């Protein structure tokens, strides 16, 4: 029934001639203490707490950036000793500078929620599995300040940052599992999380990071889908992530060269891979069939790959993405600013219509494009998107280019019972209402454009423009629009 | 049976549970003195412990009867001492599982000389499941057959 015992046994019996990796340290011989273990059920949500008897030495061996990290022995094998004589070994982390306690908890469901994740990631037959670290809290209650530490199974071998929760990935022999990991995790949760800054010793992980599209849970480093922009920015897929049916992130020309610029006999399939999937797919024109699909109100904002393709233009003009003597990168900006605009983002849409129409705007600010015909009819047919989605100021740009042509498009003439609705649709709205009620009562007693003369809607349109005056304190104007408006009841 | 180090061990335990220093403890501070061993007694196991220790109904339990119930507790071990330790060099983080990468870590460090289609045939043998993971009674199982 078990072809595959002696393999278990040679390497117990392996296990057993090896040595203590901190024999020499000595942590028996430390006075024992007693702590409170807190440990984390992330499919329960729920916390259990018992007691423990642990050794761990009064000095540090090491620490990062935020935390401190003491050898520990957790005090087991009371009734027999410890055959592997390394299966006790513990690093008890603490934060450097004072932190809220329950930030310690909050890493915990950090590390147990990144866990589910990779057995999600395992259960798609990799060619390599992954596994994150169990982690706990352990409270010593007998020491002033009730101390917490975090605590994990010490790992020998050889520690490698494989990407950061920034953007960075090594620059050197790529290995194809972390990378697809993250990605996975992007799509499967249907672009909700990330998993990244994954590190350790093989493929155990350890102190992972997960982005999420609210950026609210999982600590500080929830940089939110500006840390999946800075994932996907570096991201090269790789045969697992084809193998597993991953679609690529749309990166711009100049991105596309620089991630294949960035050699070895790396990681190698076997033919068990299946397809992820909820699940979402990392390109534009599939998200674009997913919104088609979905039953919209005329509805806008719905993407978060969009929010990513936003994220990655702000920056790019914020100069995230430059080396130290160049030019921030213009181009690869307005590609993924298009992207942002084509899957819903109202801030995109409108920022290219500026943009292309040679009008101010301040998405891209310092950023020009060419005068062309092409570039004018672009402008004019994202601003009417923007109206059409219920942007106000793209809504009064709209009607002025039906009014007077000034920003309209080449492809299209003035027109001015379309200059009246897109007024209208602004006026109802909760640049002053005043004005644009003149305008209208000024076009209705002129005429033109497909707009017959209305002497009587004019007059009454210079009425109410007269009343909205007198609502904005503005008497002499009121006055005027008065005088106008009994001058259009005269042509009659 | 016991070593004088294991007594000393079991000694520095007492009295850490032994806080107001009066050389016993109480029949419900025992539980969670065990449980703090690292041991998992049935709690009819540890019922019987309770009213064997304190037949005299005085509450009081000193250290050499906690030491008498340890060695008791070590001769009446189920006999498998050493598949529970066993477990232990290839469940690395201690979850109470062996997952295909903990075991890969494993056959890596020591020097085995298997590829990682073997060893996801060694879980994919063990694992009776078929959750991808190899629990404690899997383990025993695979060991015991
Ligand atoms: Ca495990
Ligand atoms: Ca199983
Ligand atoms: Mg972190
Ligand atoms: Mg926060
Ligand atoms: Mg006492
Ligand atoms: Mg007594
Ligand atoms: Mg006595
Ligand atoms: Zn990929």
């Amino acid at each position: 029934s078990f072809h595959f015992k002696e393999a278990w046994k040679h390497a117990i019996q392996k296990a057993k001639h090896m040595p203590d990796p901190w024999a020499e340290f000595h942590l028996e011989d430390i006075a024992t203490e007693r702590a409170t273990r807190h440990r984390y059920n992330a499919v329960t949500g729920e916390w259990l707490d018992d007691e423990v008897l642990i050794k761990m030495a009064s000095q540090p061996f090491g620490r990062g950036a935020m935390r401190e990290c003491f050898r520990t022995k957790k005090l087991s094998n009371f009734l027999h000793a410890q055959q592997w004589k390394g299966a006790s070994n513990y690093v008890a982390k603490r934060y450097i500078e004072p932190v809220d306690r329950d930030v310690y908890f909050e890493d915990v469901r950090l590390q147990m929620e990144a866990k589910l994740w990779g057995e999600e990631y395992n259960r798609h037959k990799p060619p390599k599995q992954v596994d994150i670290m169990q982690m706990c809290i352990i409270e010593l209650k007998d020491r002033p300040g009730k101390p917490l530490f975090h605590l994990e199974h010490y790992i020998e071998g050889k520690y490698i940052k494989y990407n950061s929760n920034s953007g960075f990935v090594r620059d050197d022999n790529i290995r194809l599992t972390p990378q697809a990991f993250s990605h996975f995790t992007f799509e499967r949760s249907g672009h909700q999380l990330i998993v990244v800054d994954i590190q350790g010793v093989g493929d155990l992980y350890t102190d992972p990071q997960i982005h999420t599209e609210t950026g609210t849970d999982f600590g500080d480093g929830n940089l939110g889908v500006r840390g999946m922009a800075l994932f996907f920015y570096s991201h090269a897929c790789n045969r697992i992530c084809e193998s597993m049916g991953l679609a690529p992130f749309d990166l711009s020309p100049r991105e596309r060269d620089a991630v294949n610029q960035n050699q070895s006999a790396k990681t190698i399939l076997r033919g068990t891979e299946e397809k992820c999937g909820l699940p979402r797919a990392s390109a534009v024109a599939l998200e674009v069939q997913r919104l088609n699909a979905l039953d919209l109100e005329k509805k806008i904002g719905k993407s978060i790959l969009g929010k990513v393709h936003l994220a990655m233009v702000r920056y790019h003009e914020g100069g995230r993405f430059c080396e130290k003597g160049e030019e921030w990168d213009q181009e690869s900006a307005v590609f993924h600013l298009e992207h942002a605009a084509n899957l819903g983002e109202l801030e995109a849409i409108v920022g290219l219509g500026l943009m292309y129409s040679q009008l101010p705007h301040h998405i891209l600010a310092d950023v020009s494009l060419k005068e062309t015909e092409e570039n004018k009819t672009k402008g004019f047919d994202y601003l009417l998107k923007a109206a059409e989605a219920g942007d106000r100021q793209s809504m009064i740009l709209v009607a002025r280019a039906f009014d007077s042509g000034q920003n309209l498009s080449p492809d299209r003439c003035q027109d001015w019972l379309e200059a009246l609705h897109w007024y209208n649709t602004a006026l109802e709205m909760t640049e002053p209402r005043y004005m644009m009620l003149a305008r209208e009562a000024e076009m209705l007693f002129t005429g033109g454009y497909g707009l017959e003369k209305d002497p009587q809607r004019s007059g009454d349109l210079y009425t109410q423009a007269a009343e909205a005056a007198m609502e904005a304190m503005k008497g002499r104007l009121a006055n005027q629009y008065y005088q106008k408006a009994e001058e259009a009841w005269a042509q009659m | 049976q016991l070593t004088e180090e294991q007594i000393a061990e079991f000694k520095e335990a007492f009295s850490l549970f032994d806080k107001d220093g009066d050389g016993t403890i109480t029949t419900k501070e025992l539980g969670t003195v065990m449980r703090s061993l690292g041991q998992n007694p049935t709690e009819a196991e540890l019922q019987d412990m309770i009213n064997e220790v304190d037949a005299d109904g005085n509450g009081t339990i000193d250290f050499p009867e906690f030491l008498t119930m340890m060695a008791r507790k070590m001769k009446d071990t189920d006999s498998e001492e050493e598949i529970r330790e066993a477990f232990r060099v290839f469940d690395k983080d201690g979850n109470g599982y062996i997952s295909a990468a903990e075991l890969r870590h494993v056959m890596t460090n020591l020097g085995e000389k298997l590829t990682d289609e073997e060893v996801d045939e060694m879980i994919r043998e063990a694992d009776i499941d078929g959750d991808g993971q190899v629990n404690y009674e899997e383990f025993v199982q695979m060991m015991t057959a």
